[PDB]
RNA sequence: AAAGCUGAAACUUAAAGGAAUUGACGGAAGGGCACCACCAGGAGUGGAGCCUGCGGCUUAAUUUGACUCAACACGGGAAACCUCACCCGGCCCGGACACGGACAGGAUUGACAGAUUGAUAGCUCUUUCUCGAUUCCGUGGGUGGUGGUGCAUGGCCGUUCUUAGUUGGUGGAGCGAUUUGUCUGGUUAAUUCCGAUAACGAACGAGACUCUGGCAUGCUAACUAGUUACGCGACCGGUCGGCGUAACUUCUUAGAGGGACAAGUGGCGUUCAGCCACCCGAGAUUGAGCAAUAACAGGUCUGUGAUGCCCUUAGAUGUCCGGGGCUGCACGCGCGCUACACUGACUGGCUCAGCGUGUCCUACGCCGGCAGGCGCGGGUAACCCGUUGAACCCCAUUCGUGAUGGGGAUCGGGGAUUGCAAUUAUUCCCCAUGAACGAGGAAUUCCCAGUAAGUGCGGGUCAUAAGCUUGCGUUGAUUAAGUCCCUGCCCUUUGUA
């Protein structure tokens, strides 16, 4: 072959990924860091993504500037 | 020739006019070989065969 | 003199040789047979253009099986993608099951944007999101293949081999392989019969048989077939596939049953099997299908979830997606189609089919020169297409022996239909271009009466679709009723190292 190898692409392993999305103070204030998906299905149940210049849902594929 | 002829023997006791039992392949050794028994009468030709003889 | 008589060895070898049996073969003989053989001819092919299938030479690949009959319009093989094996490049697991590790403190799944790519392929890179024990990593073990081997195989299939061939039982003859039966002679398309007879009884093939053509003014029937008659109508007793009732089955469909058996007459034939002629008749040989014993190292693993071994199996020979190729052309062969014209082209008029197919076959109306475009109907079909108004042919017109109004190859423009996609032009239409070809050297194929040949139509391929094959009608001959000369076949004698 010309080429030396195709590898396939390997998830980033990271570690307890859900911690980063509340923000939790000591009297007790549960403050989303990430924005909420404005669709019906995903509508309190999936927690939008944050680019660094755009949003972005994993599930309905939804984008916002 | 022993499963066969238990066949031949069979089918003889059972009533019929005559039987043909062939059997082909690899019988002995490496070489392809054909080993026909026949008893009674057996027909080949014409439409009688279609509605006489019955074969598997 | 030529030579005669007497006469070794070294070395080398598993046979050399004798009689007789089956085959095969013979430029040996005796009978008979076949248009894949000739004779008499018919059409031809081999020469020309073009279509297709093969070799070669090219190429990244031009995937490949098959090479006398028994390869080369064959693989039902008319390949734009698929098909698709081949070449270039890129996704996917559709790697079951088991054992170990991993692991809800998340094994893993999918992806917006930008880059990337031929691709809006999260394929991969940056960046985060999203699914929830279904997976993901190691070993064992599977599962795929149009991967290899038809000379490991099964099944079909072709051929030997379209001729009349083939084999036990018991008896007879040989030490035996083996032979007789299975035959001297007549006779038949026939190992088909008669009759001889160390054989007698049999079995398969042949025949019988089944389907199809040809005859029934007899039989059973029919608004999904027609006739005859009558009524009404249209136009001059006549024409009507103009419409509605009554007798029916001649015509049409198709069930049953009849009919042809060398039966009758005359010859010839050991007055036997049978042969030739003739009367009466629709017919005195219609065309097929099915086809034994024993074999091809015949073809096919690229028909199969028919299959043994072997090769690969996750940067795959698996599978899918984009392209390209199968068609690439100094040449040589094999099936073919159109022609070379006047018995013919061209233009107009007239008038007849049959097989069989339609959930895609199409009538009718409108628009376009044409290919076709719209609209609205019938038919799952003796019901609608359809009375299947087919072509040669028939009757008029123009042409005039001129490579010409023969022939239409090759080439330029346009205009439509399939399809996601038409370029290396899928088919189709229009205008233009107007090559070889003046009947083909050696050679060689096919064929005996509704045959050869001319001539169209339907089926299979089929989104698009016939220069192919498989069927059907239509017009319709010349020559022969023989032979073993050539090429082969069957039986019997012999000869063989
Ligand atoms: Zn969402």
């Amino acid at each position: 072959y010309t080429t030396p190898k195709k590898n396939k692409h390997k998830r980033k392993k990271v570690k307890l990924a859900v911690l980063k999305y509340y923000k939790v103070d000591e009297n007790g204030k549960i403050s989303r860091l990430r924005r909420e998906c404005p669709s019906d299905e995903c509508g309190a149940g999936v927690f939008m993504a944050s680019h660094f210049d755009r949003h972005y849902c994993g599930k309905c594929c939804l984008t916002y500037c | 020739r022993r499963a066969c002829y238990g066949v031949l023997r069979f089918i003889m006791e059972s009533g019929a006019k005559g039987c043909e039992v062939v059997v082909s392949g690899k019988l002995r050794g490496q070489r392809a070989k054909s080993m026909k028994f026949v008893d009674g009468l057996m027909i080949h030709s014409g439409d009688p065969v279609n509605y006489y003889v019955d074969t598997a």
